[PDB]
């Protein structure tokens, strides 16, 4: 529902999702063949499912096609410094794709907003929802569209008949947290092909034994996982598949 | 919806009374600030505390707000004569794409001692019979508190049709009063022998009957 | 500042409602304005918020495309339009103001609220009210105090007031509230307490004022002769 | 919220004897045709166990705060499902991480939080006049709760709310252990036709779900439910009814037990090694049958009860006074 929804949010107030007490697989997010750009700093894009962390912070907002290069640590501009700042120790993983047939319509879709003016810089990972008129001059104006007072929040120009570098791009960033806590959301070895009657090596959560897997004729009680024998040897392990 | 709250909480006038708001990990536990409001029955709600760290102008400093992980807490010290309202917990939810309020807790004292009621039964007048309807009224007055169970009978069976009870309002001498109607037709009004209104109040049952003929 | 809203309003189940939001002074053309509703029985919902500077709508996913909120810059007022009403629209709306800030939370707060607009809808629409006299009997009066009054039946809508002799009677008056019926209608009562020695000299007249219907019925009260 | 009770005439608890009770699965592996011994918390046979009554016909209602040791044995010959749940904690003043494992009529609620436990939390079943069924309405277990982390919902279980005064038809055993902060629950229902003096039958106990709470538990207390019929005025001061129930509270001792495993893999017999010298011979030899001969089980060491240390005879006082 974060990826596929009826509508999205803006950049001054974006959607914040926390992934806790869950398990996921990042293999279906790589073989989709539908994303435009894919950058993943701090960790390799194909070896991030084995190493897993504490928490996953995912933020979702919309951005134009010419500003997708601004979501990176170590540059200055207009959007990456007034709406969402990227720190130096940024191990996030950004995913962007084009869905111009849903977030735009004929006549002018101006439902999403952005902030243009700001007094000073802001700390990264901080949301700014201030709707105050940024004063440019030295005199107070008391909320009027007069001189030396301009509104920081301005509208977009999304049109579905545009080119490539100015279309509404759905951009999401997946950041990880590293604290003194055990692994919660994690990627565990998935599920390989089941083979039998060969000299194989398996690791069923309690042991690493090398041998064969013959079909037994005894059914176990539905509360055990392993099985010993007379000679005190674990030679019967229930397959969790 | 996504925010649940206890239905009622008890407290003492002089001790510390605390309340909690529990939701999900995407609206309150994600990092968004919480806002507490007071819903007084008879005026518009105002702002009490925003962000659980600042104090607006016009609010006392007895309210304390804190966020312990995924849940927010509100603690007060001393129960005055203005805390007969409801407390709601409001947080910005991303799954609903907007702000959503909580359930609401009631914290009002009963303060309703017992008294002796007095009923009056009035039969319909002559001008009301030609309107193809019959409104049997049942007025109760000078009682405390306003919790009266109204039942009707026709000397042979209880009436379970057309029964209505109104909410009692406060009088000028700190009493309550209410009335009960019975929507009937004049065709069967003269066929029965009598009509009566039976009520109870802490076991006290007062009966009054009239006769159309 | 202060925000002034309209009073009570009733409509039909399937028609459109037209309420407004007035602002006293300024600080209305610079901050966002939202609409918060409240119904007895459930919590408080949030329809959407409208920015008056750019004129951009921002609703929620729980409300479909049936309500539209507009703004005006010439007189600094806001209007609310909602058609195809249902049976659960009996609630009250509030004209609220939003003041954003900076921080890690950055949540929308409602520091300034409105007055309130009671918008109730049901069947049994406005018709002609019917009032009936009530007279005490010889059995209902045992001492030197008699009970009598006037009952109002089949009246709509609220609120309706009852006066005794154009406000000349103050001590001993009691106005009873309304009650929902099976047909969606209301009924009230109003009785007084007068000595028995004034029943043959001074007359008691009830006058009902129904400003939404513009009906003023002036009826006579007389004691019964058979009892 | 909770209310206080009124002082009345109660009945003192009695002491009965157990007969081959308190045997469960000591591990999560499969064993067959092997006689293996382990060192876990079990119940010694033919030991003195406490007995508490719950019948009405009088007015027996005792629910004391018993100290929770390393492994307990809670056996109940339940008939009409009177006992609802159990609570845990140390001081019960919203200071530690208390436990609440209750079995309601809708679902099992296992909520480890900081509820405000009163002096005597009990469930209330009120009898409706128009509806001829026993429904629970008085939910008086705790007052409130501020913030907690663990919350788990178990499988739904249907219960009967109607209480009678007849003989029991079922028997339920519960084992609560706490090793390395992990909570263990061993439960299995077994039909039996008896009132008291439990038979010498054998029945294993299988676990359902392990709860990694990671806290220490030193006290525990059971919860009882009462009925509110038309014979009682409906006040919880002196007039109530509780049906008929009998629960046993036993403390598991760290004693080694020899288990028997058949071809099916279930527990058939249990042999102790610190209760009887006949049972000590069978587990030490790892055989359930003993022939004629002399064997050696253990040793006999006499522990010293006194310890004297006398370095001088008399301390000669040099002149300092
Ligand atoms: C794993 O899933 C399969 C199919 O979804 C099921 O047959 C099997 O019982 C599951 N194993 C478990 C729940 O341990
Ligand atoms: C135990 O299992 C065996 C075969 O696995 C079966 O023959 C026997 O009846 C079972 N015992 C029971 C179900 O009590
Ligand atoms: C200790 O003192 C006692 C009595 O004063 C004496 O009989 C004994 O010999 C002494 N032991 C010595 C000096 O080792």
């Amino acid at each position: 529902e974060v990826f596929n929804a009826t509508r999205f949010a803006s950049v001054y107030a974006w959607n914040r999702k926390r992934i806790s007490n869950c398990v996921a697989d990042y293999s279906v997010l790589y073989n989709s063949a539908s994303f435009s750009t894919f950058k993943c700093y701090g960790v390799s894009p194909t070896k991030l499912n084995d190493l897993c962390f504490t928490n996953v912070y995912a933020d979702s907002f919309v951005i134009r096609g010419d500003e997708v290069r601004q979501i990176a640590p170590g540059q200055t501009g207009k959007i990456a410094d007034y709406n969402y700042k990227l720190p130096d120790d940024f191990t996030g993983c950004v995913i962007a794709w084009n869905s111009n047939n849903l977030d735009s319509k004929v006549g002018g879709n101006y439902n999403y907003l952005y902030r243009l003016f700001r007094k000073s810089n802001l700390k990264p990972f901080e949301r700014d929802i201030s709707t105050e008129i940024y004063q440019a001059g030295s005199t107070p104006c008391n909320g009027v569209e007069g001189f030396n007072c301009y509104f920081p929040l301005q509208s977009y120009g999304f049109q579905p008949t545009n080119g490539v570098g100015y279309q509404p791009y759905r951009v999401v960033v997946l950041s990880f947290e590293l604290l003194h806590a055990p692994a919660t959301v994690c990627g565990p070895k998935k599920s390989t092909n089941l083979v039998k009657n060969k000299c194989v090596n398996f690791n069923f959560n309690g042991l690493t034994g090398t041998g064969v897997l013959t079909e037994s004729n005894k059914k176990f009680l539905p509360f055990q996982q392993f099985g010993r024998d007379i000679a005190d040897t674990t030679d019967a392990v229930r397959d969790p598949q | 919806s996504v925010l649940t709250q206890p239905p009622s909480v008890s407290g003492a006038p002089g001790q510390r009374v605390t309340i909690s708001c529990t939701g999900s990990s995407s609206n309150i536990g994600a990092g968004y600030d919480v806002h507490w409001y007071q819903q007084l029955p008879g005026t518009a709600p105002k702002l009490l505390i925003y962000g659980n760290s600042n104090r607006p102008s016009g609010v006392p400093d007895r309210f304390s707000g804190s966020k312990s992980g995924t849940s927010a807490s509100l603690a007060i010290t001393g129960l005055q004569a203005e805390d007969e309202a409801d407390y709601y917990c409001q947080s910005y939810d991303s799954s609903l794409s907007g702000s959503v309020f909580g359930g609401g807790t009631k914290l009002t004292v009963l303060g309703q001692p017992k008294a002796a009621p007095s009923v009056t039964l009035f039969p319909p007048s002559s001008e009301e019979l030609q309107a193809n309807k019959a409104t049997l009224v049942c007025l109760i007055s000078d009682f405390y508190p306003g919790a009266v169970t109204v039942a009707w009978k026709a000397d042979s069976s209880p009436v379970k049709a057309g029964v209505e009870t109104t909410t009692p309002s406060k009088q000028s001498n700190n009493k309550y009063a209410a009335s009960s109607y019975l929507s009937l037709t004049p065709e069967q009004w003269k066929s029965h022998r009598s009509y009566s209104c039976q009520v109870t109040h802490e076991g006290s049952t007062v009966e009054k009957t009239v006769a159309p003929t | 500042v202060q925000l002034v809203e309209s009073g009570a309003e009733v409509k039909k189940p399937g028609s459109s409602v037209k309420v407004s939001c007035k602002a006293s002074g300024g600080t209305f053309s610079s901050y966002a304005i939202s609409w918060v509703r409240q119904a007895p029985g459930q919590g408080l919902e949030w329809m959407g918020g409208i920015i008056p500077i750019l004129g951009i709508a921002n609703y929620a996913q729980k409300f479909q495309g049936r309500v539209t909120i507009t703004a005006d810059k010439s007189t600094s007022t806001a209007y609310m339009e909602l058609s195809s009403l249902r049976s659960e629209d009996t609630a009250v709306y509030y004209c609220a103001r939003e003041n954003g800030y900076s921080g890690y939370g950055a949540a929308a707060n409602f520091d300034l609220w409105g007055r309130g607009t009671l918008v109730t809808v049901s069947s049994a629409s406005t018709k002609g009210p019917s009032v009936f006299p009530l007279a005490p009997s010889s059995k209902s009066t045992s001492g030197g105090t008699a009970a009598l009054g006037c009952l109002v039946k089949d009246y709509f809508p609220e609120p309706v007031t009852v006066s005794w002799n154009s406000g000349a009677l103050t001590s001993g008056v009691h106005t009873f509230p309304a009650v929902l019926q099976s047909s969606g209608l209301y009924s009230l009562s109003s009785v007084v307490t007068v000595p028995s020695s004034s029943l043959g000299t001074q007359t008691y007249i009830c006058n009902v004022n129904h400003k939404p219907s513009n009906t003023k019925v002036d009826k006579k009260v007389e004691p019964k002769s058979c009892d | 919220q909770c209310v206080n009770l009124t002082t009345r005439t109660q009945l003192p608890p009695a002491y009965t004897n157990s007969f081959t009770r308190g045997v469960y699965y000591p591990d999560k592996v499969f064993r067959s045709s092997v006689l293996h011994s382990t060192q876990d918390l079990f119940l010694p046979f033919f030991s003195n166990v406490t007995w508490f009554h719950a019948i009405h016909v009088t007015k027996r209602f005792d629910n004391p705060v018993l100290p929770f040791n390393d492994g307990v044995y809670f056996a109940s010959t339940e008939k009409s499902n009177i006992i609802r749940g159990w609570i845990f904690g140390t001081t019960l003043d919203s200071k530690t991480q208390s436990l609440l494992i209750v079995n309601n009529a809708t679902n099992v609620v296992i909520k480890v939080c900081e509820f405000q436990f009163c002096n005597d939390p009990f469930l209330g079943v009120y009898y409706h006049k128009n509806n001829k069924s026993w429904m629970e309405s008085e939910f008086r277990v705790y007052s409130s709760a501020n913030n907690c982390t663990f919350e788990y919902v178990s499988q739904p279980f249907l219960m009967d709310l109607e209480g009678k005064q007849g003989n029991f038809k079922n028997l339920r055993e519960f084992v609560f252990k706490n090793i390395d902060g992990y909570f263990k629950i061993y439960s299995k229902h077994t039909p039996i036709n008896l009132v008291r003096d439990l038979p010498q039958g054998f029945s294993a106990l299988e676990p359902l779900v392990d709860l990694p709470i990671g806290i220490n538990i030193t006290r525990f207390q059971t919860l009882l439910a009462l009925h509110r019929s038309y014979l009682t005025p409906g006040d919880s001061s002196s007039g109530w009814t509780a049906g008929a129930a009998a629960y046993y509270v036993g403390y598991l001792q760290p004693r080694t037990f020899l288990l028997k495993y058949n071809e099916n893999g279930t527990i058939t017999d249990a042999v102790d090694c610190a209760l009887d010298p006949l049972s000590e011979t069978k587990c030490t030899l790892k055989s359930f049958t003993v022939e004629k001969g002399i064997y050696q089980t253990s040793n006999f060491r006499v522990q010293p009860t006194e310890s004297i240390v006398r370095f001088p005879n008399i301390t000669n006082l040099c002149p300092f006074g």
